[PDB]
């Protein structure tokens, strides 16, 4: 006559961590188009505000 | 919860414990009269410092969920036990799990920290210092090591 016992307990603790970056450039010939006005545009609010506009 | 620990020291220990925990003057006697004192938290003039004197000191050591806790004892209610070294106790991952924590005193005595998901009040852990180690016996050891050093 044999009797057998067994018991076991397992406990596993994990952790994870991703670090992601990721930089995309674009390259659109109209963007360069909008490009011209983009400097030229601050002084045309200063021109029109704080100058005389006759000769 | 801060407790009071007074401790005896030879002069290195009385030395480190004096450069890690920052003190700006202060003169330290000792067993057999001898005396060093800190200036600057730097060593000035010490007296004639035998091996084996004692230094008298006393640091607290606040116990608290935030903090480091150099040796603790950790049982999850699955009945794992665990041990953690210099790690706070919310530093654990799962604080969910974990039913006790005892502090581990370096002579195998453990006292309950943490019961019940709150810290132990400082009462009861008084209560429990006093209880965890009763029946220690420590050796009776005595040498002088040292006598008047002047001519007299």
């Amino acid at each position: 006559l044999r009797n057998g016992e067994s018991d076991t307990k397992r406990n596993t603790q994990s952790q994870n961590e991703m670090n992601r970056t990721g930089l995309t450039k674009q390259y659109l010939i109209d963007n360069l188009q909008k490009l011209y006005s983009m400097r030229d545009t601050i002084f045309k609010t200063y021109d029109k505000e704080c100058f005389l506009h006759i000769w | 919860l801060i407790i009071k620990h007074q401790m005896k020291l030879h002069l290195n220990e009385l030395v480190d414990w004096a450069w890690r925990n920052g003190v700006t003057s202060e003169k330290f006697h000792s067993n057999n009269g001898s005396y060093v004192i800190f200036d600057h938290s730097a060593v000035v003039e010490t007296y004639i410092i035998n091996k084996n004197d004692l230094f008298n000191v006393t640091e607290e050591i606040e116990i608290t969920l935030d903090k480091p806790i150099d040796y603790f004892l950790e049982k999850d209610m699955y009945g794992n036990y665990r041990e953690h070294f210099g790690i706070a106790i919310n530093d654990l991952l799962f604080l969910n799990t974990t039913v006790n924590i005892w502090l581990v005193n370096d002579d195998n005595s453990h006292i309950l920290i943490y019961k019940d998901g709150k810290l132990i009040d400082e009462y009861m852990y008084h209560q429990f210092e006093y209880e965890a180690n009763q029946n220690k016996h420590i050796y009776p050891n005595n040498k002088a090591s040292g006598t008047y050093p002047h001519k007299t």
